[PDB]
């Protein structure tokens, strides 16, 4: 109760484009610079007060390592501001904010920038394990290194398979989907919702966490692209791609390869009231847990939430506004179905009942993932302002954000309303 | 004694240093060689010292070229060839010494400095943007200070530097290694125990001395793939290179530059004939093309060129850091393209999104060609681009401190636009506008602040041309004017200050030229011929390309603007037909194709307006357009357009399109004489009697009592 | 004074091999596993008590991202332990410990593993910017994507050049070396020291922060390889490689491409005294600052140290044992020469004098970098135990560790002796 508080300020997000449109020209530290300049466009903060910016990627474009250093130097920051990247699988950003709030509550620095930036358009296709031994080349020794050769030229691929179990995202996706009794019809009511709300959200136009910038190669501007509504009969015809047609995950109700960036600012409360910026939210407790990647691969959030509710000292139903992150349809309703019953908190911890009961009404109304795409390491640093401006818009004062990651890590943290 | 040059002993090596505390930069002069003589002979009279090195211990440039007021110091022909024959005799002293020597470069070495540089056995240079290496020889129109062109192609080659020594343009130190003038590079330093640039000038002394002892005992040799193909191969292709260049120089320019081909005859005769005998041909040449009527006023052009790259208004108080460009398009994104790289925060106002795509694709497309020619790094490119944000409505003008309007010209809409973009701006600001026609004192009486409004007019392709112009009301404070010209010279584009008038200066003189561009095709002399006819006199772009330069839509407004006041009698004087040109709807440059177009002829044969007859040949109409242009250019300052008119055509030749190798419209009273032009229009006296009428101030001192303006 | 304390426990380091020897066979998350199993060999800790392991690379072998997750799962850890990597240029590890101590002093978790793991043997040579657009390939559209082709096959190289100024480590190295009046003879007294002490250190054999493991492809074991002593006359003949022969940095007195890993354990003090392990050190304050990469590129540590001395509230000369990290010879004596005079603290901050006076006697006696190689992102998590066991070995109680990074970031933190 004597720990210094901590504050989210206005959360710039450059809009998410499906891959193949205007971000197929860019360079994977450039829209970092775009999102960060957009943060410095609506914050009016002197550029020397911003203390310790931290970003997070997943790809790590190796011509320029530690993205955040030169990505802050590119936007003209004063260069007495150290930086580092933080790489996880999926909640890279929203690991940025938690190490930032740890950096603040230690009581040594002033303000944090946290952001998440990636482009799955140019995936790194690297050359081979053994052709790169021709790095020994760089006058007869130059010949004798080249003397041993057969046809072993093959570019090995970064097949996103989590490597601990050697199988892609979708196998574990429809495993956990089918394991908790999810029909195809029940799995796509949510797919209908996660676009039907999204088009109305862009229609009223108050999802205003978006800066535009111009892509330097192609024509004009950007605005989000992954939003398309359809009917239920025009979805079940789509034959599923991740498994043979008995399964139940198709590309309609599933994430897609999209690119984008995000940033925010995190301030100590006392300098937030000394300088005089109007804040948005506090940033209270955070549990941070992992799951064994053989069984519960994408049972991310709902093994973590009753460990953070008891951490804060409150109850489930008296939260005011969730937003759970998705990566597949059905996954989130399996993260509805499993904990609206017994037997699963049973035998995977001791003696609780129904500690997940989300009433579905106070759920993802401003459409979360599957609405405007799922960047692979930049979600989360959308999600906090999509909690904050949301629970300011209606009443209520608390709300948890929780996300699942490729590898078993979960994330869950509660966010409180504006201090006025 | 030792007034500018000195050495000492360290390592038993003579560290001769170059400095001149009087001026900011050091110049080659008689007053420098008068002591530079009796030092190297003492170096040649020594034996303990076995190597020497010269350097400019003053920070900045290395040396200058020919000192501007010494070659322009008027002297007769035998002495100007005697000095320019003596000036290389001192170079043929030291270029082949028994005791070898090393020079060094840490500045903008230009002009005769290469004479000092490449005469040495081994030079050494500092890789940064400030050091450049160029030969300003043809740009003032001469041959160099000691005739180094008879050992440049011995060194780097005829075809290699033949596109160097008469292209005029300088090279940075990076390409000079791949070229081969300087061989070793050394990058400068940052922080030191002494301030972070004084060590870098004292760092080269020791790199020089560690080269120097090696030269005495020969551990390193001075014998340092396209030129190697040439390197022995010219027995027969001889005419088949300089002939290709002979028509190259007259396809790039036109043949009425007698300057640059007169350095070709040097390198034409330096090959195949007596090389040491060739060092006296230019003694019979340098005295010719300096004492001629081609480049005599070109020295005065250079005096004004350096003279208006100066602040000139006191001291800059409260310098700007932010900008505010009201309106995208061709000027706004245009002046953003130049005002963004060298440290000015800018905000670019537009109306809708639909024109920012045409906006930033100038400030990007005209930028990465800069990194396509390797003049910048690939990284700093993008920080330069990200200094420029483009807003949509207003959020951020509370931080702004200088505003430039860029909206398409109108008296009515901008009258309001200044009234709604006054409230969200602080009081220590500057409002300014790039009007072309209507004056500012008509719109300086509207706003809340009367004194913080100046004008800045640009010119249309903003990158290539290189000047601004200032519009100064009655109410402009000294601090306002100084703060404006701070942006002017920090911009880099050479400024001129103008006290205003109805029609200020440049369109004020351009429309009385443009109003007779219709007059040649008013008879119908196939104005495709007129392009050759007027580029023959010297204008770099034809008058058809001048009317395809201005934009056809503003031509009617710049016809009506002073025709509202006095353009009907002598700001013009022909029937306007451009409204009939746009009656069909021709679009100018945005229509792509210019003028045969098959429809200009129907204009003149609408009703028979040209039964006219007068003996007006091509030379006649050339001097008609030029003499009316200079009649207007001498009309200025008769009302006092500014303080002293020797500041004049530093503007009026340098963006207006007036030919260099013609001294300027304010400079034809001198080498062409007011007597001769008044005989030209007195030959033209009975034509009309109305429009070509000469001014009174130049005419009274014109012919008889040998008076000039200031000379 | 009421902040919870924090403790370093025994710091396993697998030995550093010059590249081309037995680590040219490995896989860049495997000696992570070796160092971590070696940490679990001498700590006797139950494998379920270890809470939140964090590693740090620089290369990010993209077949398996977020190295620490599967690199903890590989050593048989209980998989209820979340993990992430932290990528900087050079002080990646020793950014690991500081985010760990921030994680502990927040008061939510128990124990931290911090480690740094890399192999510069297989640098990532990636394929091209535009051939990877043939990812669109993965029956006539398969042809028409292949229809546009000229000869533009060229593998672009990860030229380590820091990208903010487009020039390698060595140009800035000998710039800062020559700028502070360093002769060639004075620059190599230190090169003689940094091997002459190292061979004696391996001779007495008390540098005992080394586990061995077997390389699976090649024969037997490992032990450090970069140690060779020579005379001063047998060094000046080596013609310098980073610049033309007027310069003063050659490959003898310079870092070399070497590979290796390191780990440690960081415990809260109260559970360190409750379980009963004998600690090594406390871990007090840490300043963390950056420098503008045009002038002071490798002026890393000595712009950071008088910002941490005043942070802790003590004085320079009454420290007991430094160890500054090196990356080039001369650099560290330029980080002796500059601040043993005025004019440099002057005009780059306000009003101090001689706040760096290291007396050279209490310096790098157990040979630091240039002795046993400089791994590119694993130094630092050698350096803390090389401070700790060192200042236990003699008397004294305090000592600062400070390191410089490729990009302008510095690092400096004080380490106190054992609490008994």
């Amino acid at each position: 109760p004597n720990i210094r508080n901590v504050v989210v300020v206005d959360g710039v997000r450059t809009p998410f484009l499906l891959s193949g449109t205007s971000y197929k020209d860019l360079m994977p530290h450039d829209l970092a610079r775009a999102a960060l300049t957009g943060l410095l466009h609506r914050t009016s903060v002197p550029k020397e007060v911003v203390d310790y910016i931290i970003f997070g990627t997943v790809i790590q474009e190796v011509k320029t390592s530690n993205v955040a250093r030169e990505a802050a130097l590119g936007a003209g920051f004063s260069d007495k501001t150290p930086a580092h990247t933080v790489t996880m699988a999926c909640i890279s950003a929203n690991q940025a904010m938690t190490t930032g709030v740890g950096l603040i509550a230690s009581g040594q620095c002033d303000v944090i920038v946290a952001g998440g930036v990636e482009l799955m358009s140019d995936v790194p296709i690297r050359h081979s394990r053994k052709m790169r031994k021709l790095m020994l080349d760089l006058g007869q020794r130059l010949s004798l290194i080249s003397k041993f050769r057969f046809n072993f030229l093959a570019p090995e691929l970064p097949a996103v398979s989590e490597f601990s179990t050697s199988e892609t995202m979708g196998h574990s996706a429809d495993r956990l989907a089918a394991a908790f009794a999810v029909s195809r019809l029940e799995q796509d009511e949510y797919a209908l919702r996660s676009h039907s709300l999204a088009k109305k959200a862009q229609d009223e136009g108050l999802l205003s966490d978006v800066v535009p910038f111009k892509v330097p190669g192609k024509d004009t501007v950007t605005k989000d692209n992954g939003i398309r509504p359809s009917s239920l009969e025009q979805m079940a015809k789509l034959k599923p791609a991740f498994i043979k047609p008995y399964g139940t995950v198709t590309a309609a109700n599933s994430s897609f390869l999209t690119d984008g960036a995000s940033a925010m600012l995190i301030m100590a409360e006392e300098k937030a009231l000394a300088m005089g910026y109007k804040p948005k939210a506090y940033l209270r407790d955070f549990m941070y847990v992992s799951q064994d990647p053989k069984d519960q691969l994408l049972l991310g959030p709902t093994y973590a939430t009753p460990k953070v509710l008891e951490k804060a000292g409150l109850t489930m139903n008296d939260i005011d506004a969730f937003e759970f992150h998705e990566a597949f349809s059905g996954q989130i309703l399996a993260n509805f179905k499993a904990m609206d019953s017994d037997w699963f908190a049973e035998n995977y911890m001791g003696r609780k009942t129904k500690v997940g009961l989300p009433p579905l009404e106070k759920f993802n109304n401003w459409g979360g993932s599957l609405s405007l795409g799922h960047p692979f390491g930049a979600t989360g640093c959308r999600l906090v302002m999509a909690a904050a401006n949301r629970l300011r818009k209606e009443g209520g004062q608390y709300g948890l954000v929780a996300a699942c990651a490729a590898g078993g890590q979960g994330h869950a943290m509660i966010v409180e309303a504006y201090p006025k | 004694t030792r007034t500018h040059i000195n050495y000492g002993v360290k390592g038993d090596v003579a560290v001769v240093r170059i400095n001149s505390p009087n001026s900011k930069v050091n110049t080659l002069s008689k007053e420098l060689h008068s002591e530079f003589s009796e030092v190297m002979n003492e170096i040649w009279a020594s034996d303990q010292i076995r190597s020497a090195v010269l350097i400019s211990s003053k920070p900045g440039c290395f040396i200058a070229g020919a000192d501007i007021n010494m070659l322009a110091a008027c002297k007769t022909l035998q002495e100007v060839t005697q000095l320019s024959q003596e000036a290389q005799r001192i170079v043929e002293k030291l270029e082949k010494s028994t005791k070898p020597i090393v020079a060094a470069i840490n500045g903008s070495c230009l002009g005769g400095g290469l004479e000092v540089a490449i005469s040495c056995q081994y030079r050494i240079a500092t890789k940064d943007r400030k050091t450049v290496l160029g030969t300003p020889e043809v740009l003032l129109g001469a041959l160099p200070g000691a005739g180094g062109t008879q050992r440049l192609p011995k060194m780097v080659g005829v075809p290699a530097a033949l596109d160097m020594m008469l292209t005029g343009r300088s090279i940075r130190a990076d390409r000079a290694k791949k070229m081969g003038l300087v061989d070793q590079l050394v990058e400068p330093l940052g922080p030191g125990l002494k301030p972070p640039e004084e060590r870098t000038i004292e760092y080269l002394e020791e790199v020089a001395i560690t080269f120097a002892k090696g030269l005495a005992d020969k551990k390193i040799s001075p014998k340092r793939e396209k030129l190697t193909a040439y390197a022995m191969t010219i027995p027969f292709v001889r005419q088949q290179v300089y002939k290709k260049v002979e028509e190259k120089v007259r396809k790039q320019t036109k043949g009425l530059y007698p300057a640059p081909l007169k350095i070709i005859d040097v390198v034409k005769t330096g090959i195949e004939q007596g090389s040491d005998a060739g060092y006296l041909c230019e003694s019979q040449k340098f005295g010719e093309l300096v004492m001629t009527k081609e480049s005599k006023a070109l020295m005065g052009l250079y005096h004004g060129q350096v003279l208006c790259k100066k602040n000139k208004f006191g001291a800059p108080q409260k310098d700007v850091k932010h900008l505010a460009i009201l309106g995208a398009g061709l000027m706004g994104a245009g002046i953003a393209q130049v005002s963004v790289d060298k440290g000015l925060k800018t905000i670019l106002k537009d109306a809708t999104l639909t024109a920012l795509d045409r906006g930033q694709q100038q400030v990007f497309k005209g930028l990465n060609d800069k990194v396509k020619k390797k003049a910048l790094t690939s990284f700093e490119r993008d920080s330069i681009f990200s200094n420029l944000t483009g807003q949509l409505d207003y959020q951020g003008f509370e931080k702004a401190d200088m505003v430039i309007e860029a909206v398409f010209e109108d008296l009515s809409l901008k009258h309001r636009v200044l009234k709604e973009v006054e409230a969200v701006i602080p009081d220590h600001c500057i409002f300014a506008s790039n009007t072309s026609a209507l004056p500012i004192s008509e719109i300086a009486a509207v706003s809340k602040r009367p004194e913080k409004v100046i004008g800045m007019h640009y010119f249309s392709p903003v990158d290539k041309m290189q000047l601004l112009e200032i519009i100064t009301t009655e109410k402009t404070s000294k601090d306002t004017s100084a703060s404006a010209v701070a942006v002017g010279l920090k911009q880099g584009k050479v400024i001129i200050v103008v006290k205003d008038g109805p029609g200020f200066y440049t369109t004020r003189c351009l429309a009385p030229m443009m109003s007779e561009v219709i007059r040649i095709l008013q008879e119908g002399v196939d104005p495709k011929k007129l392009d050759s006819l007027t580029t023959s006199f010297g204008f770099p772009v034809g008058a058809a390309t001048l009317v395809d330069e201005v934009g056809v839509d503003v031509a009617k407004h710049v016809a009506e603007d002073l025709g509202k006041v006095f353009g009907e009698r002598f700001g013009g004087g022909n029937p306007e037909l451009l409204t009939q040109m746009v009656s069909k709807g021709f679009l100018g440059r945005k229509s792509g194709k210019g003028f045969l177009n098959s429809d200009m002829d129907s204009i003149l044969a609408s009703l028979k307006l040209p039964p006219k007859s007068e003996v007006s040949s091509d030379e006649d109409i050339q001097f008609r357009l030029v003499t009316r242009f200079v009649n207007e250019a001498v009309m200025c300052l008769q009302e006092g357009i500014l303080a002293t008119p020797a500041e004049g055509d530093i503007g009026a030749v340098f963006g207006l399109g007036f030919p260099p190798c013609l001294g300027g419209p304010f400079r034809f009273v001198d080498l062409y004489g007011a007597q001769k032009i008044v005989d030209r229009l007195k030959k033209y006296e009975a034509a009309y009697g109305k429009q070509f009428t000469p001014c009174q101030l130049l005419a009274d001192h014109a012919n008889s009592p040998n008076k000039k303006f200031y000379q």
